[PDB]
C-alpha cells in the first residue's frame, strides 16, 4: 500500500511544517507590531522559506496515489496538500504578478486625494476619506470624497487589475480550474461522504437561491432608509429611484451603519452606546480583554493562556513602534495565541474584543487536529464564530449584568426596534452589496464582461441588485471594484455573505441549547456551559470533516439556511411594512442623479 | 550515607528523551521527604506502589531515569501509552512499580533562538519494548528503494529536535521528567 508510506510521510511534514510556519508566523507578528524595513525582510524571507517548503511537499504528496487511502483523516490530509498551488506559473510572469499585487496594495494604502478648495490638505482613506463618508451631511462634500477615490487612486488600479486578471487566470487555468473565480469556489467543495458532497458551481446556485428570501427584507429596509435620506439630502433623491452611492455611510456602501444617525426610528430614547460609562469607570484595554476573558469561562471554555496576556498587543504601541492598527486574531502555532488590536475605551472595541477572542477559542479547540486540518470548516466559519460572541455581548441583559448599562434601563418595545434597526443597517445592509461584488468578479474572471465594458456592467448590477446608483457617470478608465480593499488586495469576498447566514444558524441552535425564551435578538448565552459544549464540539472539528458535516453537528443541516436570519429581524421586518404602506418598496434601475 | 537524589534531580544538564540515562541506587537510606514536602513538581504520579508507603519500605535497588519532553508529552510516561514518546522513545512496562515526577523548565531549557539540543525519535521500525533505549541515527527507510546512507524521498532521518522557545504555549514548553523505578539495600 501507499498508506503507511503516506502515513509516515505526513508525519515528517507535520513536524517540519510546524517549525517553519512558526518562523513565518512569528515574523508576521514582529512586523505588524514593530514596522521596520529590517522586519520587512524577516517577515518575507522567513515566509519565503515556508513558501518553498509548501511547494516541495505539495509536489511530493502528489506522487502518492490519492485513491489508495482507506482511513478518512489521511484522505482529508492529502487533498489539502494535493493542491498544485501558484508555482505552476512561469518564472518571470510569477514575479510580475507578484509585483502588481504590491503596486495595488500600495496605491490602495498610499492613495491620497487633495481638496480643490484647499490644496494644502490631502487626505488618506483612513482616517481622512473614511471620516468624510461616515459623518459628513454635505451632498457635494461626500460626492468629492467618493469620486476622488475612484478617479485618482481608482484609475491607477485600472491597468493593473487588467493584468491582474489575465495573470491569475493563467494560474488557475493550469491547476485544472476554469478561471480564478472557480479557484475561490473550491473552498466550499466537498468530494467525500455520501450525502455531504458539494460542487463548486453549487456555491453560485446557493448564494443566489438564499438571496431570494432576503429581497423581501432588504427591499423594505431600502425603502425605509431612502425615505429617511430624503430628509437629510432633500431634492437629491427620487422617492422611487436608487440611493446615490456616496450617501450610504462609508466609502463604498459596504455597511449602512453610519446612516443610523439619520435613520433612527425613535431617537428620543436614551442611547445604548455605553462608551461614556466605560470612560468614567476608568476602563482600559486590560479591563476590556480581562472582562471578555470572563465571558468565555462562564460557559466552560478555557482562560486565555498566560502567553496571550504577555505576547499580545492590546494597545497602540505607545512610546515606541509603528503598528498596523487592524484588529487581528493570530494563531502562531505551538500554543502561541495572540491578538493585535489598537484597542480604545469604547463599546465598538468592547464588542470586537469578544469577536477576536472568539477566534482564539476556535483556534484553541482545534489545536488537537493535525497541522493540515487546523483551520475553519470553511472560509466563513471563523468570522461567524466571532460574531455570535458579539451578538451575546451587545444585549442589554449582558451590558447591565456587566455593570455598564443602568439597572433601571427601560427595555421598551421601541428600544428594540431602535436596536434591530441598527443591527439591520450593519448585518442585512451588507448582504446585497456582498453578492453583487463577488458575482461581478465571478463573471469578470469568467470572461463574461469584456474589459472594454467592465464599468458599464458593474453599475448595471449595482442598481439592479443593491439598489445603488452612481452619482456621476464612469467610463472604462475607472476601476470602482478595485476601489475596495478585498478586490485590490486579492481577497475572497463571498465569505462575508456565507458567514452572515451562519452566525444566525449558530445563534438559533445555540440559544435553543441555552434554552433562551424571548426573541432571538435578546439572547445572551452567558453562564451556558450547556450550550458551550454544543459549540465546542464543532470548534474542535477543524478542517477534518467536511463543512457540511461540521455545520450539521450543531444546526442539523447539510447546507446554509436563511430561516434563522429572517427570524432574528422578524420584529423589525413587520414594523417596516407598516412604515412603507405609503412609501414605495423597490427602486427603478433607470433613475440617476445626473441624467 | 543517604541516597544521592540531588545528583539526578538538581542536575544541571538533562539528556534527551531518546538517549535517557539511568542511575542505579545501591546501599543507602533514601530521603523521600524532600520530594514530598515540596510543591516544586508539576505532576508527581505514582504507579504500583503508593506515594506514602515507600517511606517505611525497602527495595532491592532504585533506578532513576531522567530526560526532557514537551508539555503535552508527559502523559505518555505512564504504563500503557501509545504516543511517539512512549512507542519510539521510552516505553514503561504495564507492571511498572514506582513514581513519575516532572516540572516545567522553560526558564532554563528554552532559549530565545530555540533550544535544539533536546531531541526525540520520530520514526522507528516497530515499537520499543519496556525500558528499552535506542540511540541510532541510521536513516529510516520508509520505502523500498534503499537509502544507501543518504536520506531523502521516503528516507527520513529518524531523530527530530523539539526546539523549545519561551513564547510557546505551556503544552509545548520543556518539562524535565524523572522516573523512579522500584525493583524487588534502599530503605527510608
Ligand atoms: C451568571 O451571570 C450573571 C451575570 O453577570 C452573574 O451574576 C452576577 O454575579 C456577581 C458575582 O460575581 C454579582 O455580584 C454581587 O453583587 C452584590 C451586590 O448586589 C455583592 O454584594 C456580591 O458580593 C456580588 O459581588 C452580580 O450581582 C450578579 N449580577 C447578575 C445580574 O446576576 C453570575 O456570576 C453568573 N454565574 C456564573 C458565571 O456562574
Ligand atoms: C524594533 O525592531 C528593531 C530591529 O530593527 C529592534 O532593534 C527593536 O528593539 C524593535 N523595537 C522594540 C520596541 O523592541
Ligand atoms: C409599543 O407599545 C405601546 C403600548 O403597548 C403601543 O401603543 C405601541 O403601538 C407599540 N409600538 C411599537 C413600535 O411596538
Ligand atoms: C534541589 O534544590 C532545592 C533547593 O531548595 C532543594 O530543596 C532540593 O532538595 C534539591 N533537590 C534534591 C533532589 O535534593
Ligand atoms: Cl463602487
Ligand atoms: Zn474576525
Amino acid at each position: 500500500l501507499t498508506e503507511e508510506n503516506a502515513k509516515t510521510f505526513l508525519n515528517n511534514f507535520n513536524q517540519e511544517a510546524e517549525d517553519l510556519s512558526y518562523q513565518s508566523s512569528l515574523a508576521s507578528w514582529n512586523y505588524n507590531t514593530n514596522i521596520t524595513e529590517e522586519n520587512v525582510q524577516n517577515m518575507n524571507n522567513a515566509g519565503d522559506k515556508w513558501s518553498a517548503f509548501l511547494k516541495e511537499q505539495s509536489k511530493t504528496a502528489q506522487s502518492f496515489s490519492l485513491q489508495e487511502i482507506q482511513t478518512p483523516i489521511i484522505k482529508r490530509q492529502l487533498q489539502a496538500l494535493q493542491q498544485n498551488g501558484s508555482s505552476v506559473l512561469s518564472e518571470d510572469k510569477s514575479k510580475r504578478l507578484n509585483t502588481i499585487l504590491n503596486t495595488m496594495s500600495t496605491i490602495y494604502s498610499t492613495g491620497k486625494v487633495c481638496n480643490p478648495d484647499n490644496p494644502q490638505e490631502c487626505l488618506l482613506l483612513e482616517p481622512g476619506l473614511n471620516e468624510i463618508m461616515a459623518n459628513s451631511l454635505d451632498y457635494n462634500e461626500r460626492l468629492w470624497a467618493w469620486e476622488s477615490w475612484r478617479s485618482e487612486v481608482g484609475k491607477q488600479l485600472r491597468p493593473l487589475y487588467e493584468e491582474y486578471v489575465v495573470l491569475k487566470n493563467e494560474m488557475a487555468r493550469a491547476n485544472h480550474y476554469e478561471d480564478y473565480g472557480d479557484y475561490w469556489r473550491g473552498d466550499y467543495e466537498v468530494n467525500g461522504v455520501d450525502g455531504y458532497d458539494y460542487s463548486r458551481g453549487q456555491l453560485i446556485e446557493d448564494v443566489e437561491h438564499t438571496f431570494e428570501e432576503i429581497k423581501p427584507l432588504y427591499e423594505h429596509l431600502h425603502a425605509y432608509v431612502r425615505a429617511k435620506l430624503m430628509n437629510a439630502y432633500p431634492s437629491y433623491i427620487s422617492p422611487i429611484g436608487c440611493l446615490p452611492a456616496h450617501l450610504l455611510g462609508d466609502m463604498w456602501g459596504r455597511f449602512w451603519t453610519n446612516l443610523y444617525s439619520l435613520t433612527v426610528p425613535f431617537g428620543q430614547k436614551p442611547n445604548i452606546d455605553v462608551t461614556d460609562a466605560m470612560v468614567d469607570q476608568a476602563w482600559d484595554a486590560q479591563r476590556i480583554f480581562k472582562e471578555a476573558e470572563k465571558f468565555f469561562v462562564s460557559v466552560g471554555l478555557p482562560h486565555m493562556t498566560q502567553g496571550f496576556w504577555a505576547n499580545s498587543m492590546l494597545t497602540e504601541p505607545a512610546d515606541g513602534r509603528k503598528v498596523v492598527c487592524h484588529p487581528t486574531a493570530w494563531d502562531l502555532g505551538h500554543g502561541d495565541f495572540r491578538i493585535k488590536m489598537c484597542t480604545k475605551v469604547t463599546m465598538d472595541d468592547f464588542l470586537t474584543a469578544h469577536h477576536e477572542m472568539g477566534h482564539i477559542q476556535y483556534d484553541m479547540a482545534y489545536a488537537a487536529q493535525p497541522f493540515l486540518l487546523r483551520n475553519g470548516a470553511n472560509e466563513g466559519f471563523h468570522e461567524a464564530v466571532g460574531e455570535i460572541m458579539s451578538l451575546s455581548a451587545a444585549t442589554p441583559k449582558h451590558l447591565k449584568s456587566i455593570g455598564l448599562l443602568s439597572p433601571d434601563f427601560q427595555e421598551d418595545n421601541e428600544t428594540e426596534i431602535n436596536f434591530l434597526l441598527k443591527q439591520a443597517l450593519t448585518i442585512v445592509g451588507t448582504l446585497p452589496f456582498t453578492y453583487m461584488l463577488e458575482k461581478w468578479r465571478w463573471m469578470v474572471f469568467k470572461g463574461e464582461i469584456p474589459k472594454d465594458q467592465w464599468m458599464k456592467k458593474w453599475w448595471e448590477m449595482k442598481r439592479e441588485i443593491v439598489g445603488v446608483v452612481e452619482p456621476v457617470p464612469h467610463d472604462e478608465t475607472y476601476c470602482d471594484p478595485a476601489s475596495l480593499f478585498h478586490v485590490s488586495n486579492d481577497y475572497s469576498f463571498i465569505r462575508y455573505y456565507t458567514r452572515t447566514l451562519y452566525q444566525f444558524q449558530f445563534q438559533e441552535a445555540l440559544c435553543q441549547a441555552a434554552k433562551h425564551e424571548g426573541p432571538l435578538h435578546k439572547c445572551d448565552i452567558s453562564n451556558s456551559t450547556e450550550a458551550g459544549q454544543k459549540l465546542f464540539n464543532m470548534l474542535r472539528l477543524g478542517k477534518s470533516e467536511p463543512w457540511t458535516l461540521a455545520l450539521e453537528n450543531v444546526v442539523g443541516a447539510k447546507n446554509m439556511n436563511v430561516r434563522p436570519l429572517l427570524n432574528y429581524f422578524e420584529p423589525l421586518f413587520t414594523w417596516l411594512k407598516d412604515q412603507n404602506k405609503n412609501s414605495f418598496v423597490g427602486w427603478s434601475t433607470d433613475w440617476s442623479p445626473y441624467a | 550515607n543517604l541516597c544521592p537524589f540531588g545528583e539526578v534531580f538538581n542536575a544541571t544538564k538533562f539528556p534527551s528523551v531518546y538517549a535517557w540515562e539511568r542511575k542505579k541506587i545501591s546501599n543507602c537510606v533514601a530521603d523521600y521527604s524532600v520530594l514530598y514536602n515540596s510543591t516544586f513538581f508539576s505532576t508527581f504520579k505514582c504507579y504500583g506502589v503508593s506515594a506514602t508507603k515507600l517511606n517505611d519500605l525497602c527495595f532491592s535497588n532504585v533506578y532513576a531515569d531522567s530526560f526532557v519532553v514537551k508539555g503535552d508529552d508527559v502523559r505518555q510516561i505512564a504504563p500503557g501509552q501509545t504516543g511517539v514518546i512512549a512507542d519510539y522513545n521510552y516505553k514503561l512496562p504495564d507492571d511498572f512499580m514506582g513514581c513519575v515526577l516532572a516540572w516545567n523548565t522553560r526558564n532554563i531549557d528554552a532559549t530565545s533562538t530555540g533550544n535544539y539540543n533536546y531531541k526525540y525519535r520520530l520514526f522507528r521500525k516497530s515499537n520499543l519494548k519496556p525500558f528499552e533505549r535506542d540511540i541510532s541515527t541510521e536513516i529510516y527507510q520508509a520505502g523500498n528503494k534503499p537509502c544507501n546512507g543518504v536520506a531523502g524521498f521516503n528516507c527520513y532521518f529518524p531523530l527530530r529536535s523539539y526546539g523549545f522557545r519561551p513564547t510557546y504555549g505551556v503544552g509545548h514548553q520543556p518539562y524535565r521528567v524523572v522516573v523512579l523505578s522500584f525493583e524487588l539495600t534502599v530503605c527510608g
